[PDB]
This record gives C-alpha cells, structure tokens and sequence, in this order.
C-alpha cells in the first residue's frame, strides 16, 4: 500500500466495476463487455485497459511478471513492474513458470501457462472490424445476428492485394465457437496458443473501455479459409543467444548504421535454453 | 577640445523639447531655446540644443559641408554617439545653412507611405527670421493663419510652397536663428503672399 | 602577463564563488591600496545565441552583470565583469586583476590565490560529472511493435 | 444630496495591504527564503528567467516570492525589472558545443559522441504523489561514476556531415531586437526566435500539440537535448579582448521535423530550435516546434492551422502583454459602458415600448 | 510512436535520484514544506488546484513540492492522484449569491450596491521588485472597517432586471462531464465550461488576448469578479436531508458582452462565465472570455479567430495530452528514424544522381 | 423539526477546525462506546456550479471529501462528511453526530461544544470581514 | 523627488525616442508612429503608453492632471498619479484649467483646454481598423493608400441592422482632412471635443506601441454619413448633484430595487457647477 494511495492505486468503485465487467466478460468468452469507469491519465501508453485489470485482480500474494513484446527487460515492462511494485508490494520474477499474474503487451509466454495463472494483455483496440465500420451502432448488434463474414473480407482480399496472407498481427479468431475477438497485436505465432489454455487470459481495452476474457479450456480458432486454412510461417532463422529456433524472434537494433539482429521475444525462455 | 553639452542634460533636454514641440504643432512661431548659451560654432545655439535633444546613436547625422567642421563632428560623436554621414540621404537628422542646395534637399528621405516618420528633418540655420518673403501659413497648429519672413532659400522655399512630396511624405523643417527656433511640419500649408 | 595569463586569471576569478574569493583573499592578508576608477555597477548583458547553435544570431534574453574597475598607487588599472549583483565581489576581482598585472604579486598570486581556486572549481566540476555519469545510460530498440 | 467623497487612494493602499498579508501567509511558519525558492523550486525559477527576459536565479526567485506563487506576475515583475537596469554589453554568439553537460540526450541516434546521458529529469518516473514529503526528509546519497567527461559534439553536426541535414551557418548578419524596437511582420528568425523565448510555455505548449494535428502518426523527433553550463564572455572595450564574465545553466533543444525538398537543391531534415534558461526541457521542445512551425513562409509553405500563422502567434505569445489586456477589464469602464447602455436603451425604446 | 525500449534500470534510477536531490537542492537550506507553500505561493496552489481538478490546498501544494516549482508537472501529478480516490458524492450547485466575498469588483458601473470592494489584489501595485524580500521582515498590519458584509446582489441580477440582459434560467439538463465519457465537438456548454476550467491559464490568457485584440472579438465588460468562500453541501443517502461539508474559496467572474438584435425580442447584452479554485482571477477572465467566444455556434455568429474554433481550443487546451506529447517525442526513437533516414536517402537519390 | 438542528450542528461541526474540535472534544471529556461502522474514508466531492450563477448545471473540478460513520452502543448512528483530508476529524464529527441525538447530551454539548465553535468561527469570520471591508471604494454619502 | 530612479523613471535614451516619435506624429497628424515602448511598473494595458508620453514631456515646472473615467479619484488616475509625484515630484491638480499636463483615460475634460495645455490620451487599440481587420500587416497598407471604405462600411453595416451606429465611444474620427484616426476610448460626446481644440493632443498606445497626435486647431470630423449625422450621448436628467445638463454623465445604483441616479463623468467639472450656485 503506498502511502496515500489506494492498494493497487485503483478507489475501490473502479475495482469493483471492473470485477462486475470482468465476471460479465467471462459468462460470456468473446464478448468485448463495456465498463463505465473514469478517465486515469499514465505516463506510459501501455496501461490504459492493462493496468486497470491488474490492478482490479492483483493480490498482496500474487508474483506479477510484465512484459513488453514478450521481453521483461523492457523499459515499459519494467516501469510497470515497479509501479506494481510500489502500489501493490507483490513479488515479481523473471519466470513464467513461478509468475501467477502475467501482464504481457502483444505477447503470449513460450512457455505453457499453467492452472492458477491468469494472464492479462493490453489491447488497443477491442473490436477488430472498427477499421470497417466507422458508426458502432450496427458494430454491436451484428455480434447478435452473427453477421461475421463481414471480417472475412480482409482475410479474403489479403492474398489478392499480396498473395498471402500478411496479417500476421491482431489476427481475429472465434472463441467458443461463437463470439469473434481480436486479441491484442500478437504475433500469428501465438494464436494458436490460445486454444483451450489450462489459464484464463484477461483482454482489457482502455481508450474504449472494453474487457473480454477467454475461460481456461475455451476452443478457439483462428478465422480462415477451408482452402486456405490458418497456417504460421515456420521460422528458418536462429537465435543470436541460444540459437533455438522453436520460438517467435524479435529484431534488436545495435548500431546506427541498421546492424540488427534476431533475438527470442520472450526473454525469459531465451534464458531457460542459453543456460541448457 | 571638445564643445560642451547642456549644464543641466536632462532638464535642458526637456526644456529644448518642449520649445521645440510648442515650435512643432504650431507651425510659424518663434521660441527661444536659452538652455544651451554657445552653439557649436559654425552651429548656432538652437541647431546645437536640438542635435543634443533629439541625435544620438539610432538617428545618423548629416553636416552639410559649411557646417562640417571638425571640432563639431568631435563633439558630436562624443556627446550624443549620434552616427555621421557623408551623404544627406542616409540622415535623419540633416543640417545645413542658407547654401543649401537643390540637389541636396532632393536626396534627403522624405520617408515611406507606409512609415513616413522615417524620414529626415532639416535642421536649416537662417540669416533671420524675419526680413524675407513674407509668407502666409495655414493648417494644423494655424488656428486661423499665420504670417511669417524667414529669409529661406530658393529651393526650401519652392519645396514649402509647392510640397512636390505628397503628404504624407515630405521634410520637416527647423529653421533656426541663434537661439531662436521655428518649425514648419510637412503639414503646413505656405503661400508666398 | 600576456593576454592569455591575464584572461586565464580573470576567467578564474569570475568562476570563483564569492565566498570562497572572500576568504581566500582575506586569509591572503596581502592587502594594498586602491582607487577605484569605477564603482561596482550593476547592469545587463544581453545575450547572444546561435540558431542551431552555429547560424545566426539571435537575442537569448539578457543576463546581470556586475561591473567594476581598479586603479592603484602606481597606476594599474584593473577590471572585472562578472555575472551576478554582487557589487563587493566585482570590485574585489578587479582589484585582484590589478595586483596581478604586475610582478611585485603576480607570481604570489597565480601560485597561491589563482591555481587554488581554479583547482576548486575542476574538484566540483569533477564531482559533479562524477554523480552525473551515474545517470549515463545505452539504450536497445527493438523492431515492430 | 450623495457629495461626491475621495476614497482611492484609501481603497488601493487597503488592498495592497491584505494582498501582502496574503503573500505572508500564517505567520506561526518560518517566512520561505528566495534562496529556498531558487534551490527547490528551480523549474519556476527557469520558467521566470527564460520569460522575465533576465536569466538571475534569485532575481527570479524574488519574484516568485513577490508574487505569492504566480508565475505571470514573477514574469512581469522582472520584465519591469529590465528596464530599470542598464545595457552594460553584448555577450559573444553562446557556444553551445563547449557545454558542461547536465543532460544530454537523443532520440534519433542511439551511439552519439560523447554518450548518452539522461541526468536529472522527471521522465520514466511514476505520476504518484510522494507523501513522505509532507514531512521532512533528505534525498538519498548520490551515487557515483567515472568523473570524466567525453567531448560532445552537437547531433545536428553529423546529420550536416551526412548530407540529411543543412549545417546552421552564421551570415553575419545583425540580429533584430524587439526590446530596441517594436515587431514588424513578417519577422526575421531571430526575430521569432527572441520572441518565442520570451513567449508563454502554455501557449506554445498548446501550439506545438495542435502542430500535430497537421500530419498523422510522424510525429518529430527530438533530435538532441542538451542542458548544461554555458560560458557567458563579453569583449569589453576597456581591454579588447574577450572576458569570460561567468557562466549560466541552459537547456538547447534541437527538434528533427521531417525532410523537405526544395527546389534545385537535395532533400534534408528540417530543424526547430529552442533555447531556454534553466532546465525548462519541455518549454524548449515546444519553442523549438514553434519555430519550426513559423519557418514556414521561408520554407514555401501554407500555414494550415494558427501555429503557423506568424501575426497570430507572435501577436499574443507574449505572457506580460496578455496578462495585463486580459486583467485590464478590472479597470472601470463605465464610461465606456454608459455609452453602449444609452445606445442599447434607445435601441429597446425603438424595437418595442 | 511505441519503439520498444531495452537496457536503462540503472540509469533510469540514478537519473531519478539526481533528480529529487536536485529538488530538494542545496541541504544547508531548510527543506521547503508544503504549508509553507499553500501559504505562502498561494497563487500557483489556486492554478495547480484549478488545473488539475482537486480542490485542496495541501494536495496541490505537495504537488508543486514534488515538481519543484513546475506548474505542468505538478498538475500531472494531482490529476493522476485524482484517479486513486473514490467520488463519494455529488454537491448541491452552488450558490454564488451566498458567497462570503473577500473581493468583490464591477467594472460597468462607478459604483454599485455593495461596494467596490478591493480586497486583496496586485491590481494597482507598482510592479517594482521588492529586494526587502531577499530577508525576513514583517507583514502590514491590517486597518478595520465596519465588520459587516452589504448586501452584493450580482451585477448581472441588476442588468436583467432593467430588461438589459437575460437572466441564466435552469433548464434542469444533465451537465456533461468529460472526467467520465471524452469530449465528442460540438460539446454542450457545460461540458465548454468544464474544459476551460481544466485548460492551461497560458494558453486560455492568450486565447483571450486575442478577442480581445480583434480575433473575434465580443465587446466583453467586466460585469463582476467575486472571489469569497461557498458552502459546499451534499444529500447523503443515509441521511435524508442536505448536509453543509465546509466551504471552498472561488473566484467568480461574469463578464458583459456585445448585445444583439434577437428576431422577436429586446436587444439585450450577451454574458460569458468563469469560476475557478482560489482567487487567481485572471484565469477566470479568461475562462469567461473563451466561453463567450465558444458560444458563437449558440448565437449563430460564424467564427473568425482561432478562439471561436472549438476544436482548437478545447482540443489543446489540457496541459496532460500536450505535455504527454512532447515528452513521447524524447524517447528513443532509433528505429523510427532510421526508417525515415531510409526514406529521405532515396528520395536523394532520385533527385540527385 | 430536529432536522434542522441536526444540520446546524452538524455544519459547524464540519465547518469547525480540526484543532478547535479536538482540543474542545478533549476538554470536555465526554466519550461513550462507539464503533466505527464505516472506518473514515477520504474520497471526493464532485463540485456542483450553475452558470451565470444561475442557470444550468456543470461540473466545477472535485474536492477532497472524508466520512466516517459511528454506531453507539444503544444504536445510534452518528455520520460525518468534512471538506479535506483529515480522518481523525471526520470520526470526531461523526461521534458529535451520534452523540447530539442522545438526550443526554445534546442540550450540554449545545451549549458546551456546538455553541461555543459557533460563536469563534463567527467572531473569525467578523473579524475577516472587518479586514476585507477596510479595503472598500466609498465614492458618495449621504448629507443631511 | 526620485527615491533612486531616473527623472520621470525612463532612462534619457528611452525618452529621446519617445521624443522623436511624438515629433513625428505631430508633423503627421493623426498617423500612428512606433515606438520602442518599454515594460512599466503598471501592466500593459493599464496606461503604459500614456505614463511613457507624460515621462517624455513632463517637465519640473508642469502641474500633472491624471483622470480616468472623468474622475482623479479612479483607482488608476490614484496610482499613475501617485508614481509620478514619486519619480517627478511636480505639482498635481484636479483642476483642469489649472493644469498643464492632462493624461486622460476615455474622458475629454468639461472644461475647454486652454492654448499652452498638452492632453495625453491612454489608448488600448491605437488602429481604429483593428475591429473590422485584426492584422497589423494590412491596417498599415490600408492607412498607406488611405483606403477607409471599410470603416463607412462598416458604418453602413451598422446602420442597416440597427438604424443606429452602433459605436459609441472610440468614434472614429478624421483628422486634418487625411487620416483616419481612433481617439481614445471616450464616448463618441467627447468628440467634438477634439475639432479646433487650442490644446496639444497626445495618444500613448504603450502596449500596441504606437504614438499619434493631434496638433492645435487641427481638422477633426467624426465619421458619419449625410442623412445619419453624428449625435452625442444625451440624458433625460440632469446631474443629480450639480444639476447640470451638458455634462457627460453616468449611473449610480443605488439599492437592489434599481433606483439610480446620474452623476457628472467630469468630477472636477461637477464641483466647480455645484459651488457656483447649480444647474
Ligand atoms: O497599452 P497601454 O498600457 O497604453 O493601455 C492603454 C489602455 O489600454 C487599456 O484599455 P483602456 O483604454 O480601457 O484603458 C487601459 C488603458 O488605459
Ligand atoms: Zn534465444
Ligand atoms: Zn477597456
Ligand atoms: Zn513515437
Ligand atoms: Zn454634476
């Protein structure tokens, strides 16, 4: 508890409209649930629908892990971390596998989550066919009618603007064999990931206000074509640490110059398989 | 050597000011400037009082060449750090006696449409004023006329009657007499009677 | 006393807080007399800056500057422009300018007064560049988002 | 039959002795110093230099003090202050290149000579209020690193070198003086620049954001932060040569705003500059964005939003001349106001009865 | 726009460490408490509080501590504490009439009833710094008069009476509040007023600067500034009845604008309205001057300066959302410019060979 | 009618000074068992203003605001809501409120505690209004 | 007489300037000459240009008259009075045929000037275009070409939604049959004031830096059109002290109920009407 702060710096009415949004969220896997609370202003833009949950379901005895692109030695990563830290006073590690609150930007673990885990991803936009629909009002009701082909579009187009297809972030899926989310910009790596996961993972939209959940052991699948079923490009290229190649590569910059290379996203597994 | 200044800078200033002022916004009278009582020869006492009120180093001055003695431009850089020209068109504070030429009144600046106070102002020392043509005044500052005959030149006296600068353009002019002091604006209206 | 010796004191006496000038002087004890040619004024320096830097001028505002001027017995005239109001310490570093301008104290001085207060200034600026590299950082970007 | 009676004077020297009560406070609290002011409350005391026109800690401070906390008024107070004083000399063009750096970062250029190095500043930190300054308390021990320090050219210097940039060079020309002589538009550079300096942060704040709206998510980028110790020197004519006369915390941001391509000559970065007392970083980014936004009739380009109309902006960054027109209608008007009442009077005795 | 950042804890912290002992400066000095500062700054406590949203003298003035004199930084601060509290009630609006008036001024008449009452203020000082304040000393003694307050009936009260102006009459709509739901333009007046309340006085003062000046103007009079304390009172559900929490010290302003020519009514004045926290007034003035300014869509008047635009104003006026901004543009941004280096070099390339 | 009265004490209750109540509350070493049902909570106020004084409804900022509730121990109920921070001054006034609705203390402490605040912050208040009005314009009077 | 300060507290260099300028609006009248004002002790706004024009002409020897409002009682004719007997220390009267020296804020006094008497007017908007045209850039071309046109437009705008004009003070006026000048903000009664006076007129724009004049006996013509002539501000009442009937003059409320009463602008004027006898 920092000294004039609330525990996890959230008055207990945010918590308790989010808990009520988050209860809501999870009777119903996929649906984005609105909640009404304030406006917070952070200095970090990652935090305005991540922090807000973490800090609505963040105990004195859970083991916070954050992380930034899969990286906890981000900057972002850390400032939360330490924010946690001071308004909370939880522990936190470096391991997924001894972290019970997992607050990720655009990035599922390597490693499998396990029971009694929840994991928390920031999501900057929680509806993924607002870049179609501009009015919201036919957006909500055609998630009732099931009207989702309209999202298939892009996914059809894609190939014929590019010959495959390019989207390989924010990729929507179907959860529960009924609802369509889009998770946060996560890379198409982790999608299937999310099929039926021993965990629950929390999905929190700040700037729209919207969380939706996914139940652990909830079927969902990533929206494609029968002919052209959702497939992740095999990576052919080496870790510059560890050199396994089993796991979604990151670009380090060194120099001025445009010198880069690749580099595990997930810190954490990279340092499980360089210490093998 | 060098000429001295006003005994009293400040006061002497205000006081040529104000005299200088009166002369100014009531064109065709004559007021005394006793503040300064040795002008800088070849410069008489109210050309003098008015170099020292208004010149300095913002204003470049113009001497016309029976003016431009040495002592003088001494003097002059020293007191009032007023900037000295060659040429009357880079002036703004031009002086000259009755040996004034066309050419010369020609090249003074006569100001801008647009910012006509940046302009010179002849500063021209007379033999009297009064003896000359007599000279009839009307506008502002002439509540109803006025009658003045200062012994102008030739040049400055077609330039006041005819005012080839059209307002609000043209030359303010100071006649000056030893210690006394008359001023035409480029406003006022002159006949030659 | 070249130029380059007298700017180098004069830049040191300057930089020296008025304080530690204070006192140094007075533990010095080497006191003469002066007239002073000009008393301590305090005025403005206006500010010149550079676009980017390197291009041309502009005015950065203004600063105060404290100016004072020293005669002695025997015809030395020292000088001082510090920034500041501390009208005392102007006059005290163009009396030490003066002193300094000939060798009856110019040697004492330079290896007791001047080098002890310039020695002072590299201490703190070393100090803080010190505690300021504590800070200096290497950042890693990383590609995507 | 209501004898008019004199009250004035009575009435303005009551005020200005509540005021000052006012300004006391509680007297059971020790009265706070203008040094303490100038030591701990430094960023309104660089927020005051830069825009009061004198870069003098304590004279700032004071001002502060005089004026129980308001900026606005700190600011006129030593405006005022200016022209009491006497112009004693020019300075020689500041050098920035010889900085005794506080701060120095880049977010262009990760390797820059000379290293990076984030000094004392407020970024990364967490907006939580620290309660345990309610009480009293000492910051903690400072740590410490190598003591030397690296020479720190300037970014923009190998933008220049690289050929993406225009190396600023000196024309020789003079530099306008508003304080000399009244502002005629369109303005010099330096002009703007003087002006801008002495131009309310909130104002430009506000400018430089709503510059943003112009184009999408490219935004600029801080090209170089630097604040640190200038050598202030002046050539004195009693000696000829140049005398180092002190030397004055300064915060020099440059912005990188995007390429330009100008007819007959290569594509290159476009600049903005921003120079301020003190540590006053955010005040600097936004006089730097504002310059780069008033450039623009040099640079050929249609001002699209207020931040690039130079009249406008110019006209009213001013923090004293806003202030005081904007406090002014305090003064009685009901002269003025008497006319308008007649005029509206016979206008509602004509419209209807 | 988001370049992920690696490798800076240790310099990120020794960077903060010498940022708060900078802040508390030179330790010989006292530390500045924050008593000493609502007390005795208590102009910048009134901006702060007004800004950032919190009515609390402590709160803001621990703010500034922490900010170290910086106004921007201090109401980031008490804004994002205002997010770890809990909105316990809602007041009964307020009632300006039954202000406990410290000041009270109106500039359309000579004289009114009530009085011209002064009060404290800088108005009328001669801004000459005060070097008595480099060292302690003591306040004025404060001259007593007849203690009892007249009864001050708003000037505007007055004007409506006489048919001159129109009484502001309650329609009972909901106000708007953008501290729950972001503003969608055009926004209700209450939602204008709620903003300006919020927006930098820096920026607002020029704002209003220039209407006045002529950006488009709206003949505004000074029809009265108040500034007093008001009882606060809230209807709690476990009670029934309104209970009285304390009062708060505002300043009031109701500025007389240009009449108009209604099609089916008498000529009559229009009104701009300003309120904000403590007596910082000028930050009022200018509120109601943006407000008038604001309601031109309200009167049908097309707008021809930058204050009339809505959009500009309110969208740039909160101190957070720019200064969030520049300081993004600080972070490293090695990526993002190498991608533009890229960018610019071909463009070199094609048009130069 | 005892609402009214309750709201009168209650007011100068909040409106009293945290220092005046305690050092009053201490000296008159009256106290009787209470619990406290809602421990003092500091939150905010939203903050209510018409414009022009008098027309519709916007929202004017926030305040601090702090509550506590008191249960004695026949069962009544004694609540508080004071402007500011101060925890240990909301249950005081709080324990006030309860303990006004016992007969047994409300005409003492209205007379001992209600009475006497009333009347200092009153005489403050006069006082300031004196200072103030020193510093008004006079610019006609009545001659007879 | 200075406590520290410079005579008149601008230093010699700022007032040769502002001499210089002042000549130079007098030898053109009515056109606004910049000048390099300097911050005052009072804000911008408040009379800066017009302290500076008085700082510049005032002499030992000059008896200060400083109204504001009609009034030497104003809160502002106090403290600009009271700084200047600070830095001058010269006489200072309530009289205005007394006085040699007349700084004014929007009243022209009841009394007429008389010949040696200089007048200095506190101007906020020197450019009398500024309302109809806010940028300083094109006022200035259109008072280069003597383009005026907008202002009678503006007059007929006016009078097409009104039937009135709709300013009242700030008239408008034409001075020496060229320019196109804005008086002080005094009301529009004022202005035949200004036509022929004896006095010297001075405008101090301090925060606009801008000075103009209006030298004795000088042209001045309020705007107007034929058949909508200029009229001047009028009273059903008299004043209700003096009983005067040609005086400006203003309202008083008395009580919340709305009883008023009028009272002369001009106080100096007021007394010198009620010792001699009434009106
Ligand atoms: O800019 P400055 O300092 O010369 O202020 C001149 C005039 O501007 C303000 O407007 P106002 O006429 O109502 O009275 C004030 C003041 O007298
Ligand atoms: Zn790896
Ligand atoms: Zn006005
Ligand atoms: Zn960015
Ligand atoms: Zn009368």
């Amino acid at each position: 508890n920092l000294s004039g702060y609330n525990f996890a710096y959230l008055d207990e009415q945010t918590k308790r409209m989010i808990r009520r949004a988050i209860l809501k969220a999870v009777a119903i896997p996929g649906y984005q649930v609105p909640f009404g609370g304030r406006e917070m202003p952070m200095p970090y833009g990652w935090g305005t629908g991540g922090i807000q949950l973490t800090a609505s379901v963040i105990g004195e005895s859970d083991v916070l892990k954050v992380i930034d692109q899969g990286a906890d030695d981000t900057t972002n990563a850390v400032s939360i971390r330490n924010f946690f830290k001071r308004v909370t006073g939880v522990n936190t590690t470096e391991r997924t596998d001894d972290a019970t609150l997992i607050q990720t930007r655009h990035r599922i673990p390597e490693t499998p989550l396990t029971e009694d885990q929840i994991i928390i991803f920031q999501v900057p936009i929680p509806e993924p066919l607002r870049f179609i629909e501009p009015r919201e009002t036919e957006t909500r009701t055609m998630h009732a009618l099931e009207e989702y082909g309209v999202m298939q579009v892009k996914l059809y187009e894609d190939i014929a603007r590019f010959g495959h297809i390019a989207t390989t972030y924010a990729y929507p899926v179907k959860v529960n064999g009924r609802y369509v989310m889009d998770p946060s910009p996560i890379p198409k790596f982790d999608n299937p990931k999310m099929d039926m996961m021993p965990a629950l993972q929390l999905f929190g939209a700040g700037r729209e206000k919207r969380i939706y959940a996914v139940p652990p052991f909830t079927r969902v699948e990533s929206l494609d074509f029968d002919d052209h079923p959702f497939t992740v490009q095999q990576w052919d290229e080496p870790c510059a640490i560890c050199g396994s190649t089993h796991s979604y590569l990151d670009e380090v910059v060194l120099d001025d110059a445009g010198n880069r290379m690749f580099v595990c996203s997930d810190t954490d597994y990279c340092r499980q398989q360089s210490e093998a | 050597t060098l000429e001295t200044a006003f005994m009293l800078p400040v006061q002497d200033a205000q006081h040529s000011f104000r005299r200088l002022l009166k002369a100014m916004s009531e064109p065709g009278v004559i007021v005394a400037l006793h503040q300064l009582k040795r002008g800088w020869q070849p410069l008489n006492i109210a050309t003098t009082s008015v170099l020292l009120t208004l010149a300095d180093n913002d204003t470049p001055v113009w001497l016309s060449t029976p003016l431009n003695n040495d002592i003088v431009n001494q003097s002059l850089r020293f007191h009032t750090n007023a900037p000295l020209v060659s040429q009357p068109e880079q002036a703004t504070f031009a002086v000259t006696d009755e040996a004034i030429s066309s050419e010369q009144l020609n090249a003074l600046s006569t100001g801008t449409a647009v910012a006509p106070e940046a302009g010179a102002t002849l500063i021209l020392q007379v033999a009297s004023l009064s003896g000359g043509r007599m000279l009839r005044l009307t506008g502002a500052g002439i509540a109803e006329e006025r009658m003045i005959a200062p012994q102008l030149p030739e040049c400055i006296l077609h330039e006041l009657t005819e005012r080839p600068h059209p307002f609000p353009l043209g030359i303010d002019l100071i006649l000056t007499c030893g210690e006394r002091l008359l001023a035409i604006p480029r406003t006022t209206h002159v006949e030659v009677c | 006393a070249d130029t380059a010796t007298r700017q180098h004191w004069m830049s040191v006496l300057a930089h020296s807080q008025p304080a530690e000038l204070a006192a140094r002087l007075n533990a010095l004890n080497i006191t003469a007399d002066y007239e002073v040619i000009r008393a301590a004024e305090t005025g403005l320096v206006q500010i010149q800056a550079r676009m980017g830097g390197t291009g041309e001028r502009f005015f950065a505002g203004d600063a105060t500057l404290t100016r004072a001027a020293v005669r002695l017995t025997d015809g030395t005239l020292g000088y001082s422009w510090v920034l500041g109001r501390d009208k005392q310490h102007a006059e005290r570093c163009a009396l030490i300018d003066a002193l300094m301008q000939q060798s009856r104290h110019f040697q004492n001085l330079s290896e007791t007064l001047i080098a002890p207060l310039d020695a002072d200034r590299m201490a703190r600026i070393a100090a803080r560049q010190a505690e300021v590299n504590a800070s200096r950082v290497d950042f890693f970007t990383m590609v995507r988002g | 039959m209501y004898v008019a009676v004199k009250g004035g004077e009575k009435a303005i020297d009551a005020a200005h002795a509540l005021q000052e009560s006012r300004r006391r406070g509680d007297t059971d609290l020790p009265e706070l110093s203008v040094a303490q002011i100038e030591q701990q409350l430094n960023l309104a005391v660089d927020r005051v230099m830069t825009e009061g026109g004198i870069a003098d800690r304590e004279l700032a401070a004071l001002a502060l003090k005089q004026a129980s906390g308001d900026n606005v008024e700190a600011i006129f107070l030593l405006r005022a202050y200016r022209t009491t004083l006497a112009k004693l000399a020019v300075s020689e063009p500041l050098d920035t290149t010889g900085m005794r750096l506080e701060r120095r970062i880049s977010a262009v250029y990760k390797d820059i000579p000379g290293g990076q190095l984030l000094g004392p500043t407020y970024d990364y930190t967490h907006r939580l209020l620290d309660f345990t300054l309610l009480a009293n308390g000492e910051a903690p021990t400072l740590t410490t690193a190598d003591s030397e320090q690296q020479p720190s050219p300037h970014v923009f210097s190998l933008l220049a070198r690289q050929g993406l940039a225009k190396f600023e060079e000196d024309s020789g020309a003079q530099p306008d003086d508003i304080t000399r002589t009244p502002p005629v538009y369109p303005c010099s550079r330096s002009s703007r620049l003087q002006q801008l300096m002495r131009g309310d942060e909130g104002y430009l704040l506000a400018l430089a954001y709503s510059t943003q709206r112009g184009y999408g998510r490219n935004h600029p980028f801080a090209g170089e932060i630097r604040s640190g110790y200038i050598d202030v020197s002046i050539v004195p004519e009693e000696l000829g040569f140049a005398v180092n006369v002190g030397e004055l915390l300064m915060t020099e941001c440059e912005m990188v705003n995007g390429f330009i391509d100008p007819p007959d000559e290569p594509p290159h970065f476009t600049r903005g500059y921003g120079l301020v007392f003190g540590m006053s970083e955010r005040k600097a980014m936004a006089m730097a964005l504002v310059d780069r936004a008033l450039q623009a009739p040099e640079y050929g380009e249609h001002a699209t939003g207020p931040a690039q109309d130079e009249e406008f902006v110019l006209a009213h960054a001013d923090n004293v001349e806003a202030a005081g027109f904007v406090s002014h209608l305090k003064l009685p008007h009901y002269v003025d106001f008497q006319a308008e009442l007649e005029l509206l009077k016979r206008l509602q005795q004509e419209k209807n009865h």
